[PDB]
C-alpha cells in the first residue's frame, strides 16, 4: 500500500505570506490525491478534489496543482483562521490511507 | 442542510463491546456510502474500511481484520460500528465520513466519539 | 446418484421468522453451486438467492433484499436458507437447485422436492 | 432489466404437428435455458445452451436462437409432452410467464 | 527479491471502461502467480496456453496486463474465436493468444440506484477490428458510446464484471520475469 509522507513536519508563519506545503508518495498515481485540512479536536473538512479542482464554500487562496508523484498545495496571503493541521490522503488503490501530517502556526 | 449526527462520548473496561451509532439525514442514502477514520492522538488518521449503503456488506481495511464489524439497518437511516474485544490502545475519535460510491472523497463528515478505555 | 431433500416449510403469520435446509446426498458437496427458486401461487418463479461454490459470494434481488441469508456447510453435507421479517406474497414453494459449474452462470440440473411456506393470520 | 415474455400463455398442438415454442427479451442476452414442469412435481431441464440437450430427453427437444429471440422445437408431439414450459437466462432474476402446451 | 507490483493494477479504485482500457507494460518483475491463484476470490480464472498450476516456473520477457469493466454476461466472449458485440468493437484476441484472463463479481463499489453512467462501451462501428488494437474516437456514425446502464438489482449477468487480462509474450530477449 501507498504511504503519504508530509514535510516539513511544522511551518512558522505571518499573517499575510504566500507559503506552499508539500505532500509526496510512494507509488504514481493519476491525479487522485485530495486535501483535507483539521483544526483543535474536531472533525475535518474538504479543501480540494483530485489535487486540483476545487468547491464551493472554499476561500480563494486555497488551489492545488500538479500531478505525478509529488503534488503541492499553494495558499497565498493566509488569514488568522486557516492554520491547523493539514491532511492529504489518496484515492488510487487500496486500502485509502492518509498524511502523517503537518501543523501550520502562525508567529 | 446535509450531516451525520452522531452518537456520543463512551468509557469503558478492556473486555467489553461499544456500539457507536452514526445516523444520516438529507441526501438520499443509496447514493453514497459510508466510511469510518479512526484518530489517535497526535497522529495520523487510518481509514477503517467502508461499507455499501444499500445491500449492507462492509469491506474492511487489511489492519482491522478481526475485533470490528459495520452493521446496518435501514428502516430508520442508522449505520453502527461494533468493536468487540476492547484493548488499551482503541482510544481515539471515531468519525463518521460520507465518501461517495464513484469518488471515494470524504465530503461531508460528522461530529466524532471521543471513546476513551481504563482498567 | 444425486439426491436432494427439503424441510422446515411450515406456518408463520407475517412478521416471523422460518429457517430451512436443504440436505444433500450423492456428490462433491464443495465444488459445485446451489441456489434456491421460489414458486408462486400463479406458478412463476424467481430467484430468492444464490451462493457460489466456496461460499464467498451471494446474491439476492430487490424484493426480497436483507433478510434472506443463504449459507453453505462444509461439514455434514446440508444448505441452509434463513427467512426472517415476511410479508404478505412471500407465500411460495421454494425449491432447492444444483448448478453444474462452479460458478452461478451454469444450468441447473438436479432439484429437491420443495417445501410450501404459507403465511397466514 | 430483463423480462422475458412467451406468447400466448398456452399453444394449441395435436399429436403428430411440430410446433416452436418462443422467448424474447428486452435487451439482447447471449444464451436461453429451457425448463420443464409438470403439475405437481419439481421441474427438470431439458436445454442448456440454446441447443445442448440434457439427460434422459428424446431426440425432438433440439431448439435455437440467438440475439433476442429463442425458439424451443418440437417434431413429432406426443400426448407426455403437456407441461408447464419456462425458458430462464442466468441475468433474469425472474422467469419467463410459462407457456404451457396442450394437446387438441 | 523484488516482487512485482500487481497491487496497483488489482487493487484499484476505478477500473477504465472497455472501449479505453488500460495497458500496463511489466518488465524486470518478480511474479508468484500463487498468490492470485490461491485466493479463489475470483470468479472465472481461464487459462488459454499455460497451465494454471504450472504458470509459476516458466519465464518471459513482457507481459501485458489489459484490464476493463463488461458485463458479467459477456465475460465468456472475451476469450479467443468468440465474436460478438463486445469481442469485435472493443476488445478482441487474437487466436494464439498466450496468457489467462482473470475476473470476478463487483457489484459492490460500481452500482447506484439512479444508475452509474459513466462506463462506455462502442456501440457501432464502420468496421470490425484487428486484436490488441483500442480507439477512442466518439465521432458520429447516431452517437456510438452508449453507457452500461448499471443498478445494484439488475441481473447476475448485468452486474459489473472487473476482469484483468493478463498476456504473455517471450521474443528474442533476455527473459526476466521468472519467480
Ligand atoms: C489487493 O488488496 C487486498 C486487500 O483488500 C489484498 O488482500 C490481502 O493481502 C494481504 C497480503 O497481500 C494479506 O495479508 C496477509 O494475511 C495473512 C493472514 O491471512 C497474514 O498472516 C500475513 O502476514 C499477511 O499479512 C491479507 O490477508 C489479504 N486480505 C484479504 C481479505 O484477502 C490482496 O492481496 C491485494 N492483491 C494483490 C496484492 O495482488
Amino acid at each position: 500500500d501507498i504511504v503519504l509522507t508530509q514535510s516539513p513536519a511544522t511551518l512558522s508563519v505571518t499573517p499575510g505570506d504566500n507559503v506552499s506545503l508539500s505532500c509526496r508518495a510512494s507509488q504514481i498515481i493519476s491525479n487522485n490525491l485530495h486535501w483535507y485540512q483539521q483544526k483543535s479536536h474536531e472533525s475535518p473538512r474538504l479543501l480540494i478534489k483530485y489535487a486540483s479542482q476545487s468547491i464551493s464554500g472554499i476561500p480563494s487562496r486555497f488551489s492545488g496543482s500538479g500531478s505525478g508523484t509529488d503534488f503541492t498545495l499553494s495558499i497565498n496571503s493566509v488569514e488568522t483562521e486557516d492554520f491547523g493541521m493539514y491532511f492529504c490522503q489518496q484515492s488510487n488503490t487500496w486500502p485509502l490511507t492518509c498524511g502523517s501530517g503537518t501543523k501550520l502556526e502562525l508567529n | 442542510q446535509i450531516q451525520l449526527v452522531q452518537s456520543g462520548p463512551e468509557l469503558k473496561k478492556p473486555g467489553e463491546t461499544v456500539k457507536i451509532s452514526c445516523k444520516a439525514s438529507g441526501y438520499t442514502f443509496t447514493d453514497y456510502g459510508l466510511n469510518w477514520v479512526k484518530q489517535a492522538p497526535g497522529k495520523g488518521l487510518k481509514w477503517m474500511g467502508w461499507i455499501n449503503t444499500y445491500s449492507g456488506e462492509p469491506t474492511y481495511n487489511d489492519e482491522f481484520r478481526g475485533r470490528f464489524a459495520f452493521s446496518l439497518e435501514t428502516s430508520t437511516i442508522t449505520a453502527y460500528l461494533k468493536i468487540n474485544n476492547l484493548k488499551n490502545e482503541d482510544t481515539a475519535t471515531y468519525f463518521c465520513a460520507r465518501g461517495g460510491n464513484w469518488d471515494w472523497y470524504f465530503d461531508v463528515w460528522g461530529a466524532g466519539t471521543t471513546v476513551t478505555v481504563s482498567s | 446418484e444425486v439426491m436432494l431433500v427439503e424441510s422446515g416449510g411450515g406456518v408463520v403469520k407475517p412478521g416471523g421468522s422460518l429457517k430451512l435446509s436443504c440436505a444433500a446426498s450423492g456428490f462433491s458437496f464443495s465444488t459445485y453451486a446451489m441456489s434456491w427458486i421460489r414458486q408462486t401461487p400463479e406458478k412463476s418463479l424467481e430467484w430468492v438467492a444464490a451462493i457460489s461454490s466456496g461460499g464467498t459470494n451471494t446474491y439476492y434481488p430487490g424484493s426480497v433484499k436483507g433478510r434472506f441469508t443463504i449459507s453453505r456447510d462444509k461439514a455434514m453435507n446440508t444448505l441452509y436458507l434463513q427467512l426472517s421479517s415476511l410479508r404478505s406474497e412471500d407465500t411460495a414453494m421454494y425449491y432447492c437447485v444444483r448448478h453444474s459449474g462452479n460458478y452461478v452462470d451454469s444450468v441447473m440440473d438436479y432439484w429437491g422436492q420443495g417445501t410450501s411456506v404459507t403465511v397466514s393470520s | 432489466q430483463i423480462v422475458l415474455t412467451q406468447s400466448p400463455a398456452i399453444m394449441s398442438a395435436s399429436l403428430g404437428e411440430e410446433i416452436t415454442l418462443t422467448c424474447s427479451v428486452s435487451s439482447s442476452v447471449s444464451d436461453m435455458h429451457w425448463y420443464q414442469q409438470k403439475s405437481g412435481t419439481s421441474p427438470k431441464v431439458f436445454i442448456y445452451s440454446t441447443s445442448n440437450l440434457a439427460s434422459g430427453v428424446p431426440s425432438r427437444f433440439s431448439g435455437s436462437g440467438s440475439g433476442t429471440f429463442y425458439s424451443l422445437t418440437i417434431s413429432s408431439v406426443e400426448a407426455e409432452d403437456a407441461a408447464y414450459y419456462y425458458c430462464h437466462q442466468w441475468s433474469s432474476w425472474t422467469f419467463g410467464g410459462g407457456t404451457k402446451l396442450e394437446i387438441k | 527479491t523484488n516482487l512485482c507490483p500487481f497491487g496497483e493494477v488489482f487493487n484499484a479504485t476505478r477500473f477504465a471502461s472497455v472501449y479505453a482500457w488500460n495497458r500496463k507494460r511489466i518488465s524486470n518483475c518478480v511474479a508468484d502467480y500463487s498468490v492470485l491463484y490461491n485466493s479463489a476470490s475470483f470468479s472465472t480464472f481461464k487459462c488459454y496456453g499455460v497451465s494454471p498450476t504450472k504458470l509459476n516456473d516458466l519465464c518471459f520477457t513482457n507481459v501485458y496486463a489489459d484490464s476493463f469493466v463488461i458485463r458479467g454476461d459477456e465475460v465468456r466472449q472475451i476469450a479467443p474465436g468468440q465474436t460478438g458485440k463486445i469481442a469485435d468493437y472493443n476488445y478482441k484476441l487474437p487466436d494464439d493468444f498466450t496468457g489467462c484472463v482473470i475476473a470476478w463479481n463487483s457489484n459492490n463499489l460500481d452500482s447506484k440506484v439512479g444508475g452509474n453512467y459513466n462506463y462506455l462501451y462502442r456501440l457501432f462501428r464502420k468496421s470490425n477490428l484487428k486484436p490488441f488494437e483500442r480507439d477512442i474516437s466518439t465521432e458520429i456514425y447516431y452517437f456510438p458510446l452508449q453507457s452500461y446502464g448499471f443498478q445494484p438489482t439488475n441481473g447476475v449477468g448485468y452486474q459489473p464484471y472487473r476482469v484483468v487480462v493478463l498476456s504473455f509474450e517471450l521474443l528474442h530477449a533476455p527473459a526476466t520475469v521468472c519467480g
